[PDB]
């Protein structure tokens, strides 16, 4: 980064120290990417590793949030070079510590499986007891691959359980074996209650998965009930996340005809004229996969139908080549008089201050 | 064996929660303003000739997270509600915080202190001491203090008072 | 038996293969990609002269050097590997000044040290003769000399093993 500063990052698990240039103005995820790239892939479950602020002069130890800016956590000036740690995301306990053996018992394969079964069967009060004893909720069921928080997100009216797990020291950004967070998992299940509580408990709606896809992006892939999509956008969720082929949220929504999702995305700032590797806009994908209802929404909301991709095809021409003659008639027939700009400005929650300055 | 005291500092952004807590624990006042996501401080002190372990939670004035805010409230043994004498808005906000603590705790009595910070800046003062005392009286005659993290006025008394109240 | 700590430093001009050498030794991996190094620390347990040794290896910066770091690492370092590229004459020339700086800081003529000619696998690109290295090594109070390839795993282990032997002596 242009304003980048030099930070000494020690990986205790690899017994390595790496001095790296990190962008304070960039988000923590950016900085984490630089550490992992420097590691030459030496870590197992690397995604559940995070940069850690060492305890100093009374101030407690904590993990940097991936979706916060690096400069939001000021560095200690005790060292000549600012020092951060890369560690596995285990529960942060208080200075006061429980018996060493009493832990080894609590965290046996059998005991952990029993604990996950309590969460699965929504036994909130028993879950709370084991957390009070000092069980670390940040682990994976081997067969299932799911952490307790990811399982809790699946259950209906799970707010009770989610609060208890977060109080018991479960990480909100703890990823499952496959790299999804509890926020990803809530959205996939279309569980509005679970998602709202995670956001309420300090969770960011912009948590990235293995491929860097956001929960908003997952909702556009999955379609169905559009409530979770709106809740993420209401939470100032980030827009214009793209996969390897450059598809944005509207691109995926147009392909599977998720018209409610398209409408929410458009309303909250989605760039209609954005194009993927091929140069195709949402309207191009709408023509390719014969999504007449999605196509109408784009056209209605002012989408340019003269846009030509890198094969020099308009959406009209893509439809013709695909065989969707009725859809091409809709696109050719459409006129600027038919376009309706959005009535009113979108509404956002006041859950957290926006990353970066305000004058 | 030492008794643990879990204290929470709540207020609107910029009131001086971090500066108060850091002055108490580290004996440093910082002019620079860095918004607080979340912070925990631990300090050992002697109150009523007894060794006490204070766990102080420094909250974010600017962020709101109701599930987290209720979890701070559920865990906290004692609460310091900080306002700026210079900023009227911060004083106004405290009434709702009071009622939220009582609702979560599910009891009318919770160890608590009303703190008027930035008392060194008399020229900038927009809130009267009487206003604070009047509000404190409304709150079942709750403890009230005017304090300056910069000038080290009433910083130690805030945390000492909370420990006394928890002990009773 | 008691594990002794050995503090080793790898210094050279940019691109000589200090990082590749160190990473081959510690992780047994050769990295084609070139990322300049600010300062990197590796710890590895090895058996030298039938004794278990804890090696602390400092991988230094050839390019974008920091003075305070350089001043620290020379004072703290028990043994030093000065790496040059057989392919790049400039890197060989630069080493003389490094050696004199180490001796000045240490304030003694004898400091555990090895001269390393890296990228010995690239014979076609070779611009520095083995005899030139050996001749330089002789000038340096008969200092140890090696030709090594991080890519082909030639003489990688011997560099660090030799430094430990010298520190023991
Ligand atoms: N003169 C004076 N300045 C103070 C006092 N307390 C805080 N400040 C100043 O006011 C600013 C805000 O301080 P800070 O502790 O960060 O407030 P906060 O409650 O932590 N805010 P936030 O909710 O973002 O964490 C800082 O620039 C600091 O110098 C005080 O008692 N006197
Ligand atoms: N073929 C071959 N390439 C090598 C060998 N050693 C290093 N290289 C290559 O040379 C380049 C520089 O490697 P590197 O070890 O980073 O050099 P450096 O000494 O670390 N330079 P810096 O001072 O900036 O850290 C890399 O692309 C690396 O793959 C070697 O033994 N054989």
């Amino acid at each position: 980064g242009a304003s980048a500063v030099v930070v000494r990052v020690g990986i205790p698990d690899l017994q390595q120290t790496k001095c790296l240039r990190l962008d304070p103005t960039a988000p923590v995820w950016a900085a984490k990417q630089r550490v992992l790239c420097a590691l030459n892939h030496s870590l197992q479950d690397a995604l559940n590793y995070g940069l850690f602020q060492p305890p100093s002069r009374g101030r407690a130890g904590k993990f940097l949030d991936e979706e916060r800016l690096l400069q939001d956590y000021p560095p200690n000036l005790d060292t000549p070079l600012p020092y951060l740690e890369f560690r596995y995301k285990r529960r942060v306990y208080a200075q006061n510590l429980i018996d060493d053996k009493q832990f080894a018992k609590l965290h046996t394969k059998a005991n952990l499986k029993k604990f996950m079964d309590y969460v699965q069967l929504h036994s909130t009060d028993k879950v709370a007891r084991l957390l009070d004893k000092g069980l670390d909720p940040n682990f994976h069921d081997p067969d299932s691959g799911e952490c307790p928080l990811s399982l809790a997100a699946q259950l209906d009216n799970a707010t009770d359980l989610l609060k208890v797990l977060r109080n018991g020291g479960a990480h909100l950004d703890f990823r499952t074996r496959d790299g999804l967070t509890a926020v990803h998992c809530a959205t996939r299940q279309r569980n509005a209650g679970a998602l709202t509580t995670l956001l309420d408990l300090g969770a960011s709606p912009d948590y990235k998965d293995s491929r860097g896809l956001t929960p908003l992006y997952h909702s556009a892939l999955g379609g169905g009930d559009a409530r979770c999509c709106e809740l993420l956008l209401h939470d100032h969720a980030q827009l214009g996340t793209t996969d390897e082929n450059g598809w944005q949220e509207i691109h995926q929504a147009c392909r599977f005809g998720h018209v409610q999702h398209l409408e929410h995305l458009l309303f909250y700032g989605a760039n209609m004229g954005a194009q993927n590797a091929s140069g195709n806009t949402a309207l191009h994908i709408c023509a390719l996969y014969n999504q007449e209802s999605c196509a109408r929404v784009l056209l209605y909301r002012g989408a340019n139908k003269d846009v030509r991709n890198y094969n020099s095809q308009t959406a009209f021409q893509v439809a013709i080549i695909a065989g969707n003659f009725e859809l091409a008639e809709v696109i050719k027939t459409h006129k600027d008089s038919d376009v309706v700009p959005f009535r009113e400005t979108p509404s956002y929650a006041k859950r957290r201050r926006l990353a970066g300055p305000s004058g | 064996h030492m008794r643990e005291y879990k204290l929470v500092v709540l207020g609107s952004g910029g009131v001086g929660k971090s500066a108060l807590t850091v002055q108490f624990v580290q004996g440093i006042f910082v002019e620079k303003y860095d918004p607080t996501i979340e912070d925990s401080y631990r300090k050992q002190v002697e109150v009523d000739a007894q060794q006490c372990m204070l766990e102080i939670l420094d909250t974010a004035g600017t962020e709101q997270f109701t599930a987290m805010r209720d979890l701070y409230m559920k865990n906290g043994q004692g609460f310091a509600l900080v306002y700026s004498i210079t900023a009227q808005s911060t004083f106004n906000d405290l009434q709702d915080l009071r009622e939220q603590i009582l609702r979560v705790k599910d009891t009318d009595d919770v160890p608590m202190i009303l703190v008027g910070n930035k008392c060194d800046l008399e020229d900038e003062r927009v809130v009267g001491k009487e206003q604070g005392q009047n509000l404190a009286r409304q709150w079942n005659n709750c403890a009230f203090l005017e304090s300056s993290a910069k000038s080290k006025i009433n910083v130690n008394e805030i945390f000492y008072d909370l420990v006394r109240q928890i002990n009773r």
